[PDB]
């Protein structure tokens, strides 16, 4: 579940896989998962 | 840049291309010397002096 609208854009050309050390979770998927596209949600139904 | 009697260019790629990707940047050669040394010659009797 990624984000939807990007705030602002970035500006560094660097790769990124060496510096995993700064970030705390890093996932890097090889080319277009199938993963980020099924959205689930929680619901709740009238309240009395 | 001028050099000689000459106008040419004068380029670096490793920005534009080659940057925060895998191939490594093709202009840096290698060099190749084979090295060699005696192990245990022994001079003549009248080359033995200080």
């Amino acid at each position: 579940r990624p984000a939807i609208l990007p705030s602002g854009q970035i500006l560094s050309n660097i790769e990124v896989h060496s510096h995993r050390a700064l970030f705390d979770i890093f996932k890097r998927f090889r080319s277009d998962d199938n993963n980020l596209y099924g959205a689930e949600f929680d619901a709740l139904l009238g309240t009395y | 840049v001028v050099v000689g009697d000459r106008l040419v260019f004068l380029e670096a790629l490793e920005k534009r291309v080659y940057q925060a990707t895998q191939v490594p940047y093709p202009l840096v050669g290698n060099l190749d010397v084979t090295f060699v040394m005696p192990l245990g010659v022994f001079k003549p009797a009248a080359d033995r002096y200080a």
